[PDB]
């Protein structure tokens, strides 16, 4: 058997460190490797519904009961005034969300979708098979609705044990989800063909409607690598692309967060249900946790007695779990919002804001349904195999001091590549490659003492 | 009810909950050797005496779980589970269910229509042994002359089936069921 | 009388399809009939501050009480220390609003603000005619202060039922407003005045002060609409706004989400305020619910223990009302913080960010004194009446390689246009209108295998 | 002594008013004197983290108590369950924090950084300065884990009054926090070094290690403020800077209003374990608040029921502290997140949002330590001195319609300087200094009827 535990310090993973000089050139740190990766999240929209007859709850047609009940209806009315309002607000948050992941327009959905690019995420023309392997790792019990009811009865198996049917004894119901999960899946297909791309200019009115793989391309050259690499990467880049998402197949245990959270908002709603079921068992001092026998056992001057002592304890339980699904109503609300947000910003559009997604830049996201919420999925670019190179803030003409320039979105490095003879070289800010500095890569700007001085060959301007 | 718990003569419009059918009590079945003829039946509801243990609940045939002998079968609740008898079969105890209700109140037309929850249709009729409250005639001034309707939501009451395609009810079912004014 | 109710489905709506296509070319597709149109928001600020005077809603200085209730006066002072915490927290949020709101200069208000769009908005030199509206339609109770308590007393109408006059009774005190409604106004009309403008760079710093007409044409050309087209609807455009903010008058019912909310802000803190005073009659299994009564009907023995029951329900009371109020308090203080985002950029500046305000690009926004909080109006624009046409990736010179353009804020689309000879024409992002293709509208790029090659005739460059 | 206290009226601070102007010119307001300053905030990120041990809290090992306890027995199992659920949350908020405050590259950091900057920020090589002075100001109990214990023991002072020793008196434990002091000082060393700068585009990939001083110029130019100005300002700058950070040697007092929140994060743990302590002694009507006195004088039948109203009323204090920290880790976690966003945006990047940070547009910021989460300190541009000039809205060659220019970053201004021959001159948009108009400073427009007629002289065309 194992021997014993060891005592560890925490590791601090140190940065690189690049060193810093005076003067007027310095050392810059630029990535030779890209990768594609991929990080998830999990934000709940929604607390599962429920309703309780409180009338019901609190005894089971006893007639004494009822009698005794009526000095205190106006809690019970009070209850229901306020789960009403709770799965009122649900309903609402729910639509908006909606009526935001919604576009105008759309490409059709067919088969070989993004080329090269594998794209699991296609609808089985249906939910998608990264749905079903949420809905399938999830433990969470059958729903009702269909046949509902039915499964409680002695119209089926010894083996039932579903809470599901004890909402029948307890006076529980869970209400329907709002929307239907076939509408669900149509509002997520629609922002997947709404895909390709969100460029070109604000894009909320025209619709670009080109190839996956082309507006793959537009959001690499959007963080600064040019263009030249990726017209000789392109099928380079298919695989590490294909590669990130084929990760996910392995990527549902317990042991990714994300889907742990997905594990869990479901086991809350559960533990609320069996809090109120447990507490029909819980006397309060009362000789029986049973009604019925708490009758046939005592004179009527007794018997009045125990059962208002039971009945204020089942009062109280219920007005605890009121309060209780009031607090969670509200954090799902505020949750749904930050939702709503993130599928007008990392799904529907490249975002420049790093701190919002997988920390590799951006390029685009994807979003499916999950249990009581959506699951969003980030593609993102991580550097590796960093190399250190000379590099100027600008250049300027040594025989004529105001003509100067400096990088558009890349920087000047000396050069290194045998295939060019010039002293400098462009290269794009997220991947190290040289290129000939030509009008296209540069700007002019206003002289600068730390500009260097070129004796002879600049070709922009040539003169 | 509804106007009851609001305080008001003019409830806003919306789907309601109101309070459940009961269950129904049926016959007696009493085992206790040491009369007839209640030894079985199953069964519906039918109260129950064994050996002293009471309650109400319907019985079926079932399988063998253990321990023999020792009687009565629970669960972590404490809820009885089921039964052996002294006919040699062991029988399992489910208590008893009942049905969920509520409203779809239109105040702009002061017209109302039911939902019966997940029951199913098959479990419905035209006058109800359980039961709630005294009546539901109001909805039977239009339902005398209609069959229960079956939907993903539930059995419901003075809905017909119009097949109309609407952005909006005000008044959802749920699922993608609407109840149009 | 009416029929029966009927079922059906939830519709829902397709996007429009726009066909997928492979090689050099693409379907294209944008609006060609824009209109104005708004959207309301109403973020609540603050909660109605309350105190209670602990000593008084517990007994009504009867004598035999105030000798028991010093055992728990510790609980009436805990009491009096949250309650006080909160207010105070109340007053820190709203100075901190404020103080973002305010500009460092503006333009002046006077009439005729806008020229051609109509500015209803405009202060009646006041509040304004929108708020006053809105303060109009709400159905909270007439504020105290002046004359106050005296439409407490008998010196006034017999008709009134104030539960502001009940707060002398109970021992409520609703604390003034921080800010006084005057300056409320001030400060709100302080951002109607720095509109115009927000762009040309930086506005942290310096104040364009132009016309109204000429800061929504900036904005609309920051959107992709072309100048020219600008120019030449200019009174159209000026008449669309208008009927955009002419629906404002009839926006003010309970089916305007926005004003329910505003509705419901009034109706909770009344509640809160309610509920003390119900329970003043709830007896807690005492024989009275007055303590003058229960003194006077009993021998001191038993005397005590009675009202000594009764206190320690009054004391439970209290203290659920300050836990509730906590909790709102807090809401509220994040409910604020949203507010000050929203000022900070929704109103002061256009907002490129889509998915906050309303759901069509972002144009100038206003916002207006509400109950206990903002309200937001939208402008925005909205597409319709989409066509499909030609597009290309970006052109160049069949002559020579190296000569490639793409278009800026726009797209190349093959010409429909019987005014131009020329191929290709240049189109805006927001609205269908084809123009020529100059230098103005586009920008050199790399080479790329997509480009249209051009056998002819191309202007920029010309060779 | 003072007199009395003077009713007032609270100031209005007016705006700057800007008249507005009709035609083809318009009146601008523009900062000729600009001073630094810096504005700090708090916020948290944790809560301090508490155990209870059950099975003493409630009773100190007596065996009269241990046989009753056992019928509640599953209210402490709760009760440890949730404390735990709470404490996992907490240590998880800090792991996602601390992974994205990491730079995966940075300079070393040596003495004499930043050139004439002042930077008394750098680590003394340890903690920093600043950090120094927040903790000796706060009046926190000294911490435990080493010694801890031996300083409750009589091996130690008479003097001890710490409610930290009082934890092995009332079974609290209060957890040691997850990160250490010094891991948590390396990575805010790691975001010192990541400065200077985010520019250059990107900043998500390669590292432009320059010069504190220079990465502040480029700052100083993304906000309008021309580089002629800047090389000729550069000592008069760094001297402005400089006296913004020495006010921070004077700003830690109470009525520093972010200095008084880390302040009170503090007073809420420390009163939040004192509730606890002060139960101990609270009776419920039991004849002594000590279960080993009320023990030894009674007879066993009265004992036990004396003993059960006083265990009923202990875990109903237990019942109330657990779910006042689950209400607040909720809260610490929510501002954690804010916390998250200003790092990836406030300090690893200017922003050109306004709302956050400092109002005076943003230049870089900085984070140091704090007691339970971060202190934020924002460097902000301040206007002042505004002077209003004649300006358009841009500029046309007279004998050629078709050319047009606008200005970029700045505006044209009608010339006020001796030195410039031209008509126009081009000024920065945050600061006022008149310079010529060259194309490095102009873009082509299309034409537009507000635009000046020039009759001769522009150079941006010569023609
Ligand atoms: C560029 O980076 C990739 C990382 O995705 C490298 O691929 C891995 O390299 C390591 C090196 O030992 C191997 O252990 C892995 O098996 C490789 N594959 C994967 C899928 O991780 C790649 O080698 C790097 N270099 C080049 C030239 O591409
Ligand atoms: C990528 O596309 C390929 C086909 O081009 C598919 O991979 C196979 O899909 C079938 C259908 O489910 C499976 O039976 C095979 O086991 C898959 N091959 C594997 C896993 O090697 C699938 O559409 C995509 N696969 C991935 C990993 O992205
Ligand atoms: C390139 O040449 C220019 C010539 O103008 C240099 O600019 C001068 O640099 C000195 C260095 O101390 C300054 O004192 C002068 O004020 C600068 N001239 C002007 C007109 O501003 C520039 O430094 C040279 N580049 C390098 C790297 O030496
Ligand atoms: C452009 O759009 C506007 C706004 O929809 C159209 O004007 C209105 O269209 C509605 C459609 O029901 C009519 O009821 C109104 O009478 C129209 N006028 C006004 C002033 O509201 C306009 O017709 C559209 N033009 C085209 C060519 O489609
Ligand atoms: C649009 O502007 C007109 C004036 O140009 C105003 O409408 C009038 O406003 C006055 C003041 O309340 C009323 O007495 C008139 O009855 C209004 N006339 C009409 C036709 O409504 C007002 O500023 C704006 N009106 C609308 C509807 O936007
Ligand atoms: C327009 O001309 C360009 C030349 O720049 C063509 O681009 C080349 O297309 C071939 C086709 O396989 C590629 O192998 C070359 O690599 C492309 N050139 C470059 C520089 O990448 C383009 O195909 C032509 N387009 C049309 C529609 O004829
Ligand atoms: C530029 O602004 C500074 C403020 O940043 C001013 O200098 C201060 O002026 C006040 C005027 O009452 C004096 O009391 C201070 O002693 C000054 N010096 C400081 C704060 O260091 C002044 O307005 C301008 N200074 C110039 C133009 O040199
Ligand atoms: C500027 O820096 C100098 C040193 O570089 C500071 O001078 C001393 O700094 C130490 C530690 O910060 C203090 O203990 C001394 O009291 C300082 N001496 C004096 C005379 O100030 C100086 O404080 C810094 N000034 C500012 C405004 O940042
Ligand atoms: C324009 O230039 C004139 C002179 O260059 C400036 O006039 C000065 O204004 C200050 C402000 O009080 C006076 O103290 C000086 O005496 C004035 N100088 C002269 C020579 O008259 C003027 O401020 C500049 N700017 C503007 C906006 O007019
Ligand atoms: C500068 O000259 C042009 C003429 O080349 C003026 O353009 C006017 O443009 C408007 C379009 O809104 C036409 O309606 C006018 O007829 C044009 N005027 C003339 C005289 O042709 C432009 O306005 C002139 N700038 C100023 C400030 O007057
Ligand atoms: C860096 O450059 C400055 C420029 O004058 C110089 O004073 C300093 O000594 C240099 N640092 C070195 C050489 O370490
Ligand atoms: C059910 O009971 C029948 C008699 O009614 C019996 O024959 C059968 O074996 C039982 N089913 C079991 C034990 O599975
Ligand atoms: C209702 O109408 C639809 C229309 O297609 C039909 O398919 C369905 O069978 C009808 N009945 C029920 C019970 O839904
Ligand atoms: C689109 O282009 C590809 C690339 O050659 C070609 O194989 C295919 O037939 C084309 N047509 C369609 C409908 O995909
Ligand atoms: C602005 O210009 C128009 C142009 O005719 C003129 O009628 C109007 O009076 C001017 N405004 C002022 C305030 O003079």
């Amino acid at each position: 058997v194992p021997g014993e535990m060891r005592l560890a310090s925490i590791a601090f993973n140190h940065p690189i460190q690049v060193d810093q000089l005076n003067s007027s050139y310095f050392k810059l740190s630029i990535p030779t490797n890209f990768s594609f990766g991929v990080t998830q999240e999990y934000i709940q929209t929604t607390i599962q519904k429920v309703t309780v007859d409180c009338k019901q709850y609190v005894c089971n047609g006893f007639q004494k009961c009822e009698q005794l009940l009526r000095e205190y209806g106006q809690f019970c009315s009070k209850i229901n005034q306020a789960l009403h309002g709770a799965n009122l607000r649900q309903d609402d948050s729910v639509r908006n969300l909606f009526a935001s992941v919604k576009s105008s327009q759309s490409s059709p959905i067919i088969p070989g979708f993004g080329g090269d690019f594998n794209l699991t995420l296609l609808e089985p023309v249906a939910r998608s098979a990264i749905e079903d392997l949420l809905f399938d790792k999830v433990t969470i019990a059958d729903p009702g609705y269909m046949q509902g009811y039915d499964d409680c009865m002695q119209q089926g198996p010894a083996s039932a044990r579903d809470l599901i049917c004890a909402q029948y004894v307890a006076g529980y119901k869970v209400l329907p989800p709002l929307m239907d999960v076939n509408m669900e899946a149509a509002y997520t297909s629609s922002l997947l063909g709404s895909i390709a791309g969100v460029g070109w200019t604000a894009g909320l009115s025209s619709f670009a409607a080109i190839p996956f793989a082309q507006s793959i391309f537009y959001r690499l050259n959007g963080v600064g690598i040019t263009q030249q690499v990726l017209s000789e990467n392109q099928k380079l880049i298919a695989n590490k692309f294909n590669q990130a998402l084929g990760a996910m197949q392995t990527g549902f245990t317990t042991t990714n967060e994300a889907f742990h959270k997905v594990q869990d908002a479901v086991n809350n709603n559960a533990q609320a249900l069996s809090k109120l079921a447990s507490e029909l068992s819980n006397t309060f001092g009362a000789i029986s946790a049973s009604i019925g026998d708490i009758i046939q056992r005592l004179d009527p001057p007794e018997q009045d007695a125990q059962i208002d002592r039971l009945i204020n304890g089942r009062l109280t339980t219920l007005n605890a779990f009121v309060a209780q699904q009031l607090v969670r109503s509200e954090s799902a609300a505020l949750s749904a919002q930050l939702a709503k947000d993130k599928v007008n910003e990392c799904v529907k559009a490249q975002s420049k804001r790093s701190g919002f997604c997988g920390q590799g830049t951006h390029i685009v996201s994807f979003v499916v349904n999950a249990p009581n919420g959506l699951y969003f999925m980030h593609v993102g670019y991580y550097p590796s195999n960093h190399i250190e190179v000379v590099s100027a803030y600008g250049l300027c003409d040594a025989a004529n001091p105001t003509n100067c320039i400096a990088p558009v979105n890349g920087y000047f490095i000396k050069t290194n590549n045998t295939r060019i003879v010039d002293e400098w070289s462009y290269t794009g800010s997220s991947f190290y490659a040289p290129e000939p500095i030509t009008s296209l890569n540069t700007k002019y700007v206003a002289p600068q003492v730390t500009y260097q001085n070129i004796s002879t060959n600049l070709p922009p301007p040539l003169l | 009810q509804l106007h009851c718990s609001y305080e008001s003569f003019d409830v806003e419009s919306g789907v309601y909950s109101v309070s459940s059918f009961e269950a129904k009590p049926s016959g007696s079945v009493v085992e206790q050797a040491e009369d007839t003829k209640i030894a079985s039946q199953l069964g519906n509801c039918v109260e129950y005496s064994l050996y002293g243990v009471s309650g109400r609940g319907v019985f079926q045939n079932c399988t063998a779980v253990g321990v023999r002998q020792q009687r009565f079968v629970y669960d972590a609740y404490q809820n009885l589970v089921g039964y052996y008898s002294d006919d040699g079969n062991y029988y399992c105890l489910r208590a008893c269910v009942s049905v969920p209700v509520s409203v779809i109140y239109d105040k702009e037309t002061k017209t109302h229509a039911t939902l019966f929850g997940s029951v199913a249709c098959e479990h419905i009729s035209s006058t109800m042994s359980q039961y709630s409250r005294s009546t539901r005639s109001m909805l039977k001034r239009r339902d005398s002359t209609y069959g229960p309707l079956q939907t993903p939501v539930g059995c419901v009451l003075g809905l017909v089936n119009s097949s109309l395609f609407v952005e909006d009810c005000k008044l959802p079912l749920g699922q993608s069921l609407c109840a149009l004014p």
